[PDB]
């Protein structure tokens, strides 16, 4: 009952239940090909939930994916979104993009007594509080001003976030994922000039330390560099694809087949 | 009310409940609602929403049989 | 970061009242707006909201004998704290209603990392001791705040950086808890001194506090535990003990 | 010197021809080979090579000569440096300009049609006692040899041939200089 | 010099070139030593041992040489700082160049395959009275001898053997460079 | 209909990738909708 | 008493030029309030913070 009125997967943990918490791991390298170190944390931040071994005054999981474009950061948030959800659309997605300007950051609590809106609370207070247990995704969190991460300090640290009308709404059964690119042409300057992925890691780590504050990333509980795509995790992507849009023309009843020097090219 | 008072209140009320539902009820499960709701349920408070999360699983499992 | 400035005031809320939870916490962090100073006392006549009142006002009116916490007060706007100089002053704050509510029986706790990182950015380029820091950072607290609202407060106090003795009775205080939380669900855990040395020294990073005390009892403890107990349920009514022989944890099933 | 505002995205900085010329990993050497171009030129290779490792340098050559040691400086820094560079000749490669032509990677030397090359022996002078001659003397000597085996190395030419041609001021055409070894083939216009 | 610009979300950075090479940790000594080039090279040093006092900082030197008291100053800044000091030589090392490409941090001391190291005894000058005469003839021996010592205790060879090839000028290629102990080995391409 | 997608603001990129990719918005369906995007793309020398 | 008027908005205090100079303020109902016989102060610490904050470069009430 309390499962059905929260969302919550508080039932008794059965075999297939475990066999599938289990197998996580497989369930997300399905939809992202590469990145096991982020598949991994996400699982076991899942696994941590679901075992009862979670701090109940924080939230599931806050993680940072940092890495070039087209790496698989909101797609490893989307399959994660699947996994725990069923569907790719439960999940609740900010976009950083929108929120340049400080003031912004009134559309995540709500507006001041007596300024317009202040009727409907804020959208994310709202969205978590209707949906307790969902995964909460912050898009290209670069481009978004540097100040409005300090209201996620409240809840990274809590699990709660106070509206303006004074409802406070708990994240503490939540995962929180923030996605943050760095551009060809910026970790290009970040390399070493002179004669003669650990170093590529240790750098990008430390320009993120020079773009946030240090108890925003003291908060979070894992900070993960997504690599850049080789030549066969390239090749698999590829086949992923294909095997997808196979599937989706098979139901039609049309056979198609790929070679596989048609999938290099 | 406390987690304990909640859960003296709902032992309480007990005998009530088990004859409208004509079913028996646990102390397992008065620990279990109270300690559920208590943790998962933050708009509503302890007594009430323990009455309702025992009231609701004890109607589902009547209505089972 | 992570030294326990905030562990401090839900300390003191708890001994004063038995509950962390009976504590008036006010986030700052969500006043980077001047105008957002409406949440405290209400809107102002003929505007909306003005009949809900102040949400600070109300919580203080409804209960006067409090521990008031503004934490990360450096986050909100400068002119935000002038609202408090009433406060520190008299002890009174007029609602928009035009009620004057009593703060004279209340703890009021400010929370601040201002000048911190800046004695870790500091590097000189030519060739320490408490009180030098104090020195600082109070200086810093100078620039960022205004003379009359330094000079209401009753004390400030600079919180040292964790020490590896320190860190390490912080790892014995979370290791207990952790045991005592896992003993309700039926699975008693005791972690040896060896583990929890290794725990300490593997979460130490002196500029983080004992956050990385935190991330260390995760990953060290509760994911092998986790995966105890999703594989096949091999912990429950049992005793875990884990050890480090001196290469990796290692964790033991017996019976209480 | 004129400017450049072109730049993708933003578009806000604005370059000098050379320094837009550098991010499309264009170097151009156009004046006297001395220290300070020297130094300019090993920075730009070492900057270009940290940028990608992979991708060729464009060298576009166009000096009377110069220092021979920031020639071997400059021929040092090519030759180390993991991404392949192309030099072109455009005008005159002449001393240690020819030299560092020579110095592109083995069939990525080119020149334009109407371009001239130069062969020679170094230059320099010894003043003072006649000791001090003497090791002048013996450093120029070694000097010459140390770079007509280079040429030899990089042209395929016995040294014997090298050092006849080098006594006095050789000229080639770009056909002439493809024919000794200097570059590999002659860009023809589009 | 061309101009490195470089984008990040806070904004722009224009580096020159030798900047850009400075921020990953590249003095450039190429000119002759005199005072302003020294105190630029000792801030340079200074800073890059603030940034971050552990890692190791590289020096490219192409000079002809210069001033001695620079080339001490230079020499004593990076003996005094804790991080590494590794010195390249790229093109020419000269007089001071050779006493600072030889300063760098044991196993640390490179050569470009083709480039020139020559040693010799300073050049000075003297005149007006005897006495004055006197007085610059005993500074500019006493500067020898105290280079022949820190170029004995730093290439392992003799105080006399170092006197005697200084005498004149002495030029050494990347190998003989290695044998005299100057550099610590060649780099390979 | 898009008239003039050049000077409306650049959230609107945003909505109509959301748009192309998954045909959903929070829920409204956009997978039997046609997307029209209309845009509207001196010398100083002789010549 | 006006406790720190430079706390306030600039625009605040044009409420009160009318108090100050004919001693009548009037309400929204419409009715004139007088403040003929009352004493009216306004306490502030402007250019406290320019005075510890201004640094003399070179080299009393
Ligand atoms: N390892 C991977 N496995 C499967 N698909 C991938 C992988 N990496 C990238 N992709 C594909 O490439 C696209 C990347 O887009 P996305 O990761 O959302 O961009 P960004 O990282 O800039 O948000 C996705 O649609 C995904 O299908
Ligand atoms: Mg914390």
């Amino acid at each position: 009952v309390i499962a059905g009125w929260t969302g919550i997967p508080l039932t008794k943990i059965n075999e297939t239940e475990s066999e599938k918490l289990l197998s996580l791991e497989d369930t997300l390298h399905e939809r992202v090909i590469g990145q096991k170190d982020a598949v991994n944390s996400i699982s076991k931040a899942v696994r941590r939930a679901r075992a009862g071994l979670k701090d109940p005054k924080r939230p599931i999981g806050s993680f940072i994916f940092l890495g070039p474009t087209g790496v698989g950061k909101t797609e490893l948030a989307r399959a994660l979104a699947e996994s725990m959800f069923g569907d790719d659309d439960a999940m609740i997605r900010v976009d950083m993009s929108e929120f340049m300007e400080k003031h912004a950051v009134s559309r995540l609590v709500g507006a001041p007594p007596g300024y317009v809106g202040h009727d409907d609370g804020g959208q994310l207070t709202e969205k978590v509080r209707r949906k307790p247990y969902s995964v909460i995704l912050f898009d290209e969190i670069e481009k978004a001003h540097p100040d409005v991460f300090n209201i996620l300090l409240q809840v990274l640290d809590d699990g709660h976030l106070t509206d303006t009308k004074g409802r406070t709404v708990d994240f503490r059964n939540t995962i929180i994922i923030m996605t943050s690119n760095v551009g060809a042409q910026e970790l290009q300057d970040q390399r070493f000039a002179g004669f003669g992925y650990e170093t590529i890691r240790k750098t990008m780590l430390k320009e993120l330390k020079n773009s946030f504050r240090p108890e925003f990333l003291n908060r979070v509980d894992d900070i993960i560099v997504f690599h850049k795509l080789t030549k066969e995790e390239l090749k698999e992507i590829v086949t992923m694809m294909v095997n997808k849009l196979t599937n989706r023309l098979s139901e039609q009843n049309i056979n198609i087949i790929v070679t596989d020097k048609a999938k290099d090219k | 009310p406390s987690v304990v008072d909640t859960v003296a209140i709902l032992k309480g009320l007990r005998d009530r409940y088990e004859a409208h539902h004509r079913i028996n009820i646990s102390d397992e499960a008065i620990e279990a609602a109270v300690k559920l709701s208590n943790r998962y349920v933050s708009d509503r408070f302890l007594p009430d929403k323990a009455i309702d999360l025992i009231d609701e699983a004890s109607s589902k499992v009547r209505l089972k049989s | 970061t992570g030294v326990g400035k905030t562990e401090l005031a839900r300390a003191l809320a708890e001994s004063m009242f038995g509950d962390d939870d009976a504590m008036i916490r006010v986030d700052m962090s969500e006043f980077m707006e001047k105008h957002a100073v409406s949440r405290l006392v209400g809107a102002p006549p003929g505007y909306v909201g003005h009949d809900d009142g102040g949400q600070l006002t109300e919580k203080v009116r409804r209960k006067p004998y409090s521990v008031i916490l503004f934490d990360e007060i450096e986050k909100a706007h400068p002119d935000v704290f002038n609202i408090l100089l009433q406060v520190l002053d008299d002890g009174h704050l007029t609602d928009t209603k035009g009620r004057t509510v009593d703060f004279r029986n209340t703890i009021i706790i400010m929370t601040s990392n201002v000048g911190a990182q800046e004695l870790q950015d500091q590097r000189f380029a030519g060739f320490q001791d408490y009180e030098t820091i104090r020195k600082t950072m109070l200086k810093e607290l100078k620039n960022s705040f205004r003379p009359e609202f330094l000079n209401r407060v009753d004390d400030i106090i600079v919180f040292h950086k964790l020490t590896k003795e320190e860190l390490k009775e912080i790892v014995t205080m979370m290791v207990n808890k952790l045991t005592n939380r896992l003993s309700e669900q039926n699975i008693n855990i005791i972690v040896t001194d060896k583990a929890k040395d290794k725990i300490a020294e593997e979460g130490y990073d002196p500029e983080y506090g004992a956050r990385p005390l935190i991330r260390a009892i995760q990953k060290t403890i509760e994911d092998n535990l986790s995966e105890l107990i999703l594989d096949g349920n091999q912990i429950e009514g049992k005793k875990v003990t884990v050890d480090h022989d001196g290469k990796e944890f290692k964790y033991d099933i017996a019976e209480q | 010197i004129p400017t450049v505002i072109e730049t993708t995205n933003r578009g806000e900085r604005a370059y000098d021809i050379y320094s837009r010329l550098l991010k499309d990993r264009i170097i151009m050497l156009g004046s006297q080979i001395d220290d300070n171009v020297a130094n300019s030129i090993v920075s730009q290779l070492l900057f270009l090579q940290a940028q990608d490792s992979e991708k060729d340098i464009y060298l576009y050559i166009n000096s009377p000569g110069g220092s021979v040691t920031a020639g071997f400086a400059i021929y040092d820094t090519i030759q180390h440096i993991k991404p392949d560079v192309q030099t072109i000749c455009i005008g005159m490669a002449a001393s240690m300009g020819s030299f560092l032509l020579a110095a592109g990677a083995k069939g990525k030397r080119f020149a334009l049609p109407n371009a001239e090359v130069m062969i020679h022996q170094p230059l320099g002078g010894a003043q003072g006692q006649a000791t001090e001659i003497e090791i002048a003397a013996n450093h120029i000597l070694k000097t010459r040899e140390k770079l007509n085996r280079i040429l030899s190395e990089r042209t395929g030419q016995s040294i014997e041939k090298i050092q006849k041609d080098t006594d006095r001021d050789n000229f080639l055409t770009a056909e002439e200089a493809k024919e000794y070894g200097l570059i590999d083939e002659v860009m023809v216009p589009e």
